[PDB]
RNA sequence: GGCUCCUUGGCA
RNA sequence: CCUUGGCA
């Protein structure tokens, strides 16, 4: 089971760094990345995506308490 | 001559970038762009290639040089590891093209990020190449 | 031309 | 249907 992550901002700065913090977290839990990808900015928005191909039950509990700033937008999507 | 170079260029970005991002192996995380890009290309492989190639093997001194034009990790994700491929390429790789590569590079930048920090890029990349 | 590919947004 | 890009 993996998991798709696209975060967008009006800052490229933070959304990075919101990028790098996620990473953190998922690896610090056992889990695996791929990404993240840039997107196009479009419209003064920047937006990133990162899939986690590897989660542990630890993944999802960080995942859910993790608090990014509120200009920071997250879609997450399982498949 | 040599239009398979800007999309070289894209892939070595996103691979530097994703480097500094997760701080993985850089030759496995370059297998994952290439696949993601679907390159078939022998030419945008090889010099894609070469790219990161070089800009790992020099990254301290890479490093060193654009921090005489500032500390590096105060820059942005998408700003320093444009920096870190025009260095490698205008410098470590002496391109003969120097125009072509701080166009790629700051429309790079423009891309990923915004117009200000493409003119903030450009204006340190000008520094460091005046002084070679 | 991408009916034998992905990606972004707008509309609808 | 139009559009930002990748593959080029």
């Amino acid at each position: 089971e993996k998991i798709r992550i696209k975060l967008r901002a009006y800052d490229h700065r933070l959304l990075d760094q919101s990028v790098k913090q996620i990473i953190e977290t998922v690896k610090r839990t056992g889990g695996v990345v791929k990404g993240p990808i840039p997107l196009p900015t479009r419209k003064s928005e920047f937006s990133r995506i990162l899939d986690i191909i590897r989660f542990t039950p630890q993944t999802i509990e960080a995942l859910m308490e993790i608090s990014l700033p509120a200009g920071v937008d997250v879609e997450v999507k399982m498949r | 001559m040599m239009r398979y170079r800007k999309g070289a260029r894209d892939t070595a970005f996103l691979v530097l970038y994703r480097w500094d991002l997760r701080g993985e192996n850089p030759g496995e995380l370059f297998k994952e762009v290439v696949e993601e890009k679907n390159i078939k290309n022998k030419d945008a492989y090889e010099y894609a290639k070469k790219l990161v190639d070089t800009a790992v093997r020099h990254i301290e001194e890479i490093d060193s040089i654009i921090e005489k034009h500032l500390s590096i990790d105060r820059l942005g994700y998408v700003e320093r590891n444009a920096l870190r491929l025009g260095v490698a390429e205008l410098i470590f790789l002496k391109s003969k093209e120097p125009g072509r590569v701080f166009i790629d590079i700051v429309d790079l930048v423009k891309k990923y990020a915004d117009e200000k920090a493409g003119k903030f890029v450009n204006g340190v990349l000008s520094a460091i190449y005046k002084a070679y």
